């Protein structure tokens, strides 16, 4: 609770890389917990537990696109402190998600069904902690994508900067902007359309 | 030749006299009393056939010479005198057989350090440095030395001088040396160029040294350097340089050698390019993968 | 090495058995009152001893015994080498804690004034200033430092020094926004450079710097300035000084920031600017 | 400031307690007859309270009790002590009185010249040249003073000190004197720098001197050196100040100064004149008709 200072490791399984979680020993912590990772007094990330029996205690591990967005070095000293969501104010009913290939090798023009994509993220990621801006890897049939978080809003209309994801939450794909991405089906946006015409 | 023939014959006359002399001096400190001023002109003839024998091209007899008139010296509580003989006699040891010389110069880098001067203790640390690795295959004791006389020179202030010694150590190091330390004195020196108005026109130079270090670590980071860099050195974006890492960055993310090879290439094409640098970029493009 | 800093405590014995030797003048003198050259080479022992410590990178403890010796070897005598013990006592504590070399190095400057040799006293003035310059941050005693100095090296036609020195304090006195200091000086040497061959080339740098400084006061004056300037050197329009500062003021006269902005930056495009000449563009053209 | 007024406070002591010091003396070399340590010490009463005065600002007085202690210690058969003051009392004197510095100077200089050494009496002929010019106004004394420095210099095989001042004597020359002497000495300057180390690319301009020189005297004299100087120093064929010349030697033929002047406008535009070569080309385009 007050927060004590742990060393980073590496992620030890690619099964947990993919989690998101930062992975931890059972004799700190218990699985999905949520703490508060402090690198200096204007970085503080949060993340989600998952306990491993081959993290050594007192170290905390992450992977790589965790340190990347985390800006966390292997063998760092940080300190961590449990975190506790308000639910009735922090639960996501919507968030929107910018996706891409993780490795350009492997790209192709195959389509995507996003309504699956929504579905298998929420059974990967449910009851785990996420922020706007943060990067992670994101596996859908045997596919490796990169994922950035571009906007969070509250469950019931308010409007929130940060929250959980749940369940039953509700996600809108919109493509960014020089993007010749193909999207069909809902859980998208789909907004106006400025014609040329003029009044 | 007839002018060193007759110059090899008197020297021979001088050591024949120098030997009745060491004479005189064993006959003075056994037989007699007050031979402190006699074995004094001993050390006069000593320097004189010493110094001769420096005109005759015999180096290696000048240096024993002044040796032997050096420790016998030492025995009539004087000191500075020591030094300068020992100095001598370094100096003519520097060609041919210079071995001996570095240990006659660490007894006279001792005396002057134990005499009160260091501008010329620390000069000739570097020059033992600048010896030792021009003629003797080792870098380690180098690093030592100039690490010795950088500590001596930015101490008295002599920040230009030091500044030199710290990068050329740094720069050496990052060759055969983890490259943390290449990092810390790269910047070190950058920062303290960046106020001063004389390096601030080439503090680039150190700055693209400096990531070059870094990147041959690994990229993510290397990432977070140059952004840093620039943040602090907002005139660094304009840089060709700067345009020369976002292009070869570029590159490396796609795993595509065509590229990476012509952009270097065609960054040769204009100015050129140094040992080192080279060796860094292959370095660097072999473990692409 | 580690042996060596053996042979410092032997070395702070070798400062012990010197306190011996201060122990004979508390008993001892009293019948060798002829062993003044005893006390001399106390103090030599003193010498080599402090550096024996010199030797082991023990900075406090060798200025302490430099300054320690000095003392003792000032007995109204041998004054010049008390001086040089001071200063090597400055030197030395120049590294770590320079406060006390301050006060060390101003008696040697007392010592060599009396004496009267002015090269070596400014010379330590520059010293005392610059030590001011990258460890404190008073610059005003740093302007008092460096007029002595000037002062002390133009009586003895030593012109090309002084000028260095007064144009290091034209720069920060512009710094200081006192304008008037900064004027004259860089008048004067622009002016003096100019009479000799050697140096003609540079005084285009000295007149420019000298307008952007009238130029800041009074603009309506600064246009007077140039032209004076044109006139008393006739080869001073072309250089691209002139032609740009010619530019700025009368672009002046019509409120339009970009006009001076590409300007600055084109002229930036054919070699880069310093801090100083950026800084005083930032603050001046504001308004 | 308090330290000023205590500096010139004990200043008037420490000169009245000299004044009363040598008064004392006298009566003491006949009442005791001690030898001269009252002289002596009293002048280093003399230097100790005209050092000390200098650093309180005030000069005038200072010079005045280096004279005194000077002329006293020379009083006693000590020559060098009191030359070196003379040469510290006339610096102090060059802000206050340049007559009394100047006659103090050459005092220094005539007795160091007496002594042996040249160069420091040469380098003190530049130090009056250089006042005598700088505030007073005229030049024939100058011209001697760097004359006789000249001189100097090359008594002991200092060329490029020589070389410089009988550079400067010839500009001078050139400026008010007759033509003749700026002739000779620019060209025997510019000629023995042929083959130079550094320098070789520099003898240019000095026969470009020479030329306008020639030029300034008459048409005939003009042409006839430029074609001398073109056979003996091939370079000088295809310099550029060679085409100008040319131009405006053909230029002034036909009478048409609207060539001359485009000629020297353009001239000017592509690099900047030096105060000295646009005073001549006027003068010369004078006489015209």
């Amino acid at each position: 609770m007050a927060g004590r200072s742990m060393q980073a490791a590496r992620c030890p399984t690619d099964e947990l890389s993919l989690s998101n979680c930062a992975v931890v020993s059972e004799k700190d912590y218990q699985s999905g917990q949520h703490v508060i990772v402090r690198t200096s007094p204007n970085h503080k990330y949060i993340f989600t537990l998952r306990t491993h029996p081959s993290v050594v205690p007192g170290s905390v591990a992450f992977s790589l696109p965790q340190r990347k967005w985390a800006g966390l070095s292997i063998g760092q000293e940080i300190e961590v402190a449990l975190y506790s969501f308000d639910k009735a104010k922090q639960c996501i009913g919507t968030m929107t998600i910018e996706i891409d290939f993780l490795q350009k090798k492997n790209i192709d023009s195959n389509p995507y069904d996003t309504d699956k994509m929504a579905a298998e993220f929420i059974q990967q990621f449910n009851n785990q902690a996420f922020s706007v801006g943060q990067q992670l890897v994101f596996s859908f049939n045997d596919k490796l994508f990169g994922l950035l978080v571009k906007d969070i809003e509250a469950m019931d209309r308010q409007k929130i900067e940060v929250g959980l994801v749940v369940g039953n939450s509700q996600v809108a794909f919109e493509k960014a902007e020089n993007s010749s991405l193909n999207l069909i089906g809902k859980a998208k946006t789909k907004e106006n359309r400025q014609s040329i015409i003029n009044p | 030749g007839m002018d060193t023939s007759g110059k090899q014959a008197e020297a021979m006359a001088l050591l024949a006299e120098a030997e009745r002399k060491v004479k005189n001096s064993q006959s003075f400190f056994s037989g007699l009393f007050g031979g402190s001023s006699k074995i004094e002109e001993a050390c006069e003839i000593y320097a004189r056939a010493a110094n001769m024998f420096k005109m005759a091209k015999n180096w290696s007899a000048a240096g024993n010479a002044f040796c032997q008139a050096a420790q016998l010296h030492l025995q009539l509580q004087s000191k500075h005198d020591a030094a300068t003989c020992f100095v001598d006699a370094g100096n003519a040891f520097k060609k041919a057989d210079p071995q001996e010389a570095i240990n006659c110069l660490m007894r006279a880098i001792e005396i002057y350090t134990d005499m009160g001067r260091f501008t010329i203790a620390a000069k000739h640390h570097i020059s033992i440095a600048e010896i030792y690795e021009t003629e003797l295959v080792d870098v380690e004791k180098a690093i030592a030395h100039y690490e010795q006389s950088a500590d001596y020179y930015k101490g008295e202030e002599s920040n230009s001088s030091a500044n030199k010694c710290l990068l050329k150590v740094a720069g050496y190091a990052a060759q055969l040396e983890q490259y943390q330390k290449a990092i810390d004195i790269y910047e070190q020196v950058g920062t303290s160029a960046m106020d001063s108005p004389l390096l601030k026109y080439s503090a680039k130079d150190y700055f693209f040294k400096a990531a070059l270090c870094h990147f041959c670590i690994d990229m993510l980071n290397a990432k977070l350097a140059v952004q840093k860099y620039e943040e602090l050195f907002p005139a660094f974006s304009d840089s060709r340089e700067c345009k020369l890492m976002k292009k070869l960055l570029e590159a490396h993310e796609e795993q595509n050698v065509d590229s990476y090879t012509e952009s270097v290439k065609e960054y040769d094409s204009i100015s050129r390019l140094d040992q080192w640098l080279t060796t860094m970029l292959l370095r660097i493009k072999k473990t692409i993968q």
